[PDB]
């Protein structure tokens, strides 16, 4: 029952500066701590095993810190390919616990999207349903805000939307809104649209298609 | 030097699930195996462990009398079982391999977590498997161009997807899947290509699902 507290949660650091997490023990796990590193689909990757002992072929940027109650993971002139989930266990005693994590965005500079629309298949229309699909290509910061106007009207409830974990090169992110209507929902309405604001564009941007 | 597991299975409430842990290369020096779950996008929950030096055997109590872990000596490589499935089970496993132990108590050994397996996604439900249909994110316009898959309306995750067997790479981002009112995930994948290829270079996206042992390529084509 040994809960670990892996706090904050949440970071953002601009590279090349210093980032430092900390596992706090419930109960003193005593130097008998791990750090692993998650990058995105990826499995984890053991960084530091004792309390600060870094494992084979770990960079020296990677530093652990510790004993008994809280422990300290920093890494130092960060790369883009730090984007990471960063977990701590513990192996004082069995059951084995892991932290909750903590996520980390590496800082870039702004960068606006690219928007493409892509109207549903001729041949996904023969089934009896219609998917329109709004392309947000390698952006940053991740907050953005896509609408979807049809008939001119803004649409509401009928669209999902899926972003990806940041990118371990340049450090974007991409974002996909789909919209579903049946086919004939579809075929009544001429004109499909999605409206995207960002913090990197200066207003507003629409992509729009007319059907046929 | 990695560990490979076998394929991403589908049980239904009340069943039994094994995962294998084959090594390539050679086996080698170790003296554990435990396994790992991370549910969709939680965190990690250790499930249980061996250590053929003590000949003995840790597990939670999420897991008592449902889990059974083996090490076979000769091949270097874990087969994992787990009964009594719940939909509460649903996660990706992680088999792991420790190389040398770090404290010894109460006949049982600890360490590090040196090695790890590209990870399972055994998903627990009495839903039907439904195999994918793939539609194409055609594209048009003089720079850049943008093009893609749909991949829609499949039950069991996962999906993997590639563009031209491999080949191509850069510039793809492949989306997470994103469950439908209808109880079926939805999925696409795009990739920017410039403007002056099309026509001449071909582009095929190429979907395997295997809880329903289906693939499809699809051909992706500017459109007239």
């Amino acid at each position: 029952e040994i809960e670990l507290t892996q706090s904050p949660a949440t970071l953002s650091v601009s590279p090349g500066e210093r980032a430092t997490l900390s596992c706090r023990a419930s109960q003193s796990v005593s130097s008998n701590l791990a750090w692993y590193q998650q990058k995105p689909g990826q499995a984890p990757r053991l960084l530091i095993y004792g309390a600060s002992t870094r494992a084979t072929g770990i960079p020296a940027r990677f530093s652990g810190s510790g004993s008994g109650t809280e422990f300290t993971l920093t890494v130092s002139r960060l790369e883009p390919e730090d984007s990471a989930v960063y977990f701590c266990q513990q192996y004082y005693r069995s059951p084995l616990t892991f932290g909750g994590g903590t996520k980390v965005e590496i800082k870039r500079t702004v960068a606006a999207p690219s928007v493409f629309i892509f109207p549903p298949s001729d041949e996904q229309l023969k089934s009896g349903t219609a998917s329109v699909v709004c392309l947000l290509n390698n952006f940053y910061p991740r907050e953005a805000k896509v609408q979807w106007k049809v008939d001119n009207a803004l649409q509401s409830g009928n669209s999902q939307e899926s972003v990806t974990e940041q990118d371990s090169k340049d450090s974007t992110y991409s974002l996909s809104s789909t919209l579903t209507l049946s086919k004939a929902d579809y075929e009544k309405h001429k004109v499909y649209a999605c409206e995207v604001t960002h913090q990197g564009l200066s207003s507003p941007v629409t992509k729009s298609f007319n059907r046929g | 030097v990695q560990l490979e597991q076998s394929g991403a299975e589908v049980k239904k409430p009340g069943s039994s699930v094994k995962v294998s842990c084959e090594t390539s290369g050679g086996t080698f020096d170790n003296y554990a195996l435990n396994w790992v779950r991370q549910a969709p996008g939680q965190g990690l929950e250790w499930i249980g462990g061996v250590v053929p030096l003590f000949g003995t055997t840790r597990n939670a109590q999420k897991f008592q009398g449902r889990v059974t872990i083996s090490d076979d000596k000769s091949t270097g490589t874990g087969h994992m079982e787990l009964r009594s499935l719940r939909s509460e089970d649903t996660a990706v496993y992680y088999c792991v391999r420790s190389v040398t132990p770090r404290y010894c108590g109460g006949g049982f050994c600890y360490g590090e977590f040196d090695y790890w397996g590209q990870g399972t996604l055994v998903t627990v439900s009495s839903a039907s498997t439904k195999g994918p249909s793939v539609f194409p994110l055609a594209p048009s316009s003089g720079g850049t161009a943008a093009l893609g898959c749909l991949v829609k309306d499949y039950f069991p995750e996962p999906v993997t997807v590639s563009w031209n067997s491999g080949a191509l790479t850069s510039g793809v981002h492949t989306f997470p899947a994103v469950l439908q009112s209808s109880g079926l995930y939805s999925l696409s994948s795009v990739v920017t290509v410039p403007s002056s290829s099309l026509g001449t270079q071909t582009y095929i996206c190429n979907v395997n699902h295997k809880p329903s042992n289906t693939k499809v390529d699809k051909r992706v084509e500017p459109k007239s």
